């Protein structure tokens, strides 16, 4: 198959392929090179290009899934054929694996996880993309070097000032309240309230907002955060500012999760996990919280004696995104 | 779809829980 190579345009041939996701959407499969790759195949109109293509095109980030090559098959009828880098492991199946054997996630591994998800956060913003699928099954991590790489950008889209934009998106567990409430006019902190939901799980074992519907999962927001105020509503749908909605008053943070749950982690759920969406967090002030001020200590090291991924190889737009962070972001060392 | 509809459930299921 001849195939242009992803990161200047450009000969494929691959082997061990395996159906692994069905449905709408498209379709995933996996293959071997002497490496291993990802194939995703999309129905695509003939007269407007792929947006995931373009997307995935604009950006280069060790935190971002690599676009190897891409090629086109028929089927009669145009199919577009992405050819990605292969991790072995999702965050959702190295959760659910200590979920499985009643364990919980050491929080050196949360913390590595986390800052990657956060700094890629950083840098799809930077480029103008919002993710629109922030979830744990769309965390590629590898078991032993521990980097985490944001995949599956089939939702992605640049979000223009002005330009509706679809309500209905993102996995319910992880989809933002404004979206629930209808809102059209969403930035991409919708992103950073997923990644939030990301955080709350792996410390608590279990999704942290369970919906099983739009209405109840709004009601299981509002059982944790307590009913949003007036006001709060105005910022996400002034359609709902008239309403009168009972009080529900929220749950304390310390009292929702474990009792060894460390105290800063759970200074960073509630400050991305915000009903307002400018009051959230920005994805590299995420990163700037002393929740990671571990993984910035001169000697830590991952826990199967093996060093850090890369962390701080921050680039100049990197570096250029929010100054007033960098000096945190950034240790004395380095 | 309604924000009249969607009130009212949200509403009456948030004082099923209060
Ligand atoms: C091959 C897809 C995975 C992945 C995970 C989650 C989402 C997507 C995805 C995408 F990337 C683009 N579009 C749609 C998608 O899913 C709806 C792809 C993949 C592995 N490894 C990967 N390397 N690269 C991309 C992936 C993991 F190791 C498994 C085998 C444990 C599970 C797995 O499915």
């Amino acid at each position: 198959v001849v195939a242009t190579l992803g990161q200047p345009e450009r000969e494929v041939a691959y082997t061990d392929i395996k159906v692994i996701g069905n449905g709408s959407f498209g379709v995933v499969y996996q293959a071997r090179l002497r490496e291993l790759v990802a194939i995703k195949k999309v129905l695509q109109d003939k007269r407007f290009k792929n947006r995931e293509l373009q997307i995935m095109r604009k950006l280069d980030h060790c935190n971002i899934v690599r676009l190897r090559y891409f090629f086109y098959s028929s089927g009669e009828e145009l199919y577009l054929n992405l050819v990605l880098e292969y991790v072995p492991e999702t965050v959702y199946r190295v959760a659910r694996h200590f979920t499985k054997a009643k364990l919980t996630i050491p929080i050196l591994y949360v913390k590595v996880y986390m800052y990657q998800l956060f700094r890629s956060l950083a840098y799809i913003h930077s480029q103008g993309v919002c993710h629109r699928d922030i979830k744990p099954q769309n965390l590629l991590v590898d078991p032993d070097t521990a980097v985490l790489k944001l995949c599956d950008f089939g939702s992605a889209k640049q979000l223009v000032r002005g330009e509706p934009n679809v309500s209905y998106i993102c996995s319910r567990y992880y989809r933002a309240p404004e979206l629930i409430f209808g809102a059209t006019d969403y930035t991409s902190s919708i992103d950073v309230w997923s990644a939030g939901c990301v955080l709350a799980e792996l410390l608590l074992g279990q999704p942290i907002f369970p919906g099983d519907s739009g209405v109840d999962q709004l009601v299981e927001i509002i059982k944790v955060l307590g009913t949003p105020t007036r006001e709060q509503i105005r910022e996400m749908n002034p359609n709902y500012t008239e309403f009168k909605f009972p009080q529900i008053k929220a749950h304390p943070w310390t009292k929702v999760f474990k009792s060894r749950t460390p105290p800063e982690a759970i200074a960073l759920c509630s400050s991305l996990l915000e009903y307002t969406p400018s009051s959230r967090l920005s994805p590299l002030e995420a990163c700037a919280h002393s929740f990671f001020d571990e993984l910035r200590c001169l000697g830590t090291q991952l826990p199967n004696n093996r060093p850090l991924p890369p962390l701080f190889n921050f680039s100049a737009g990197e570096l250029s995104i929010q100054p007033s962070l960098n000096a945190i972001l950034i240790p004395p060392h380095l | 779809l309604l924000p009249q509809k969607f009130a009212e459930e949200l509403i009456h299921r948030l004082e099923a829980v209060q």
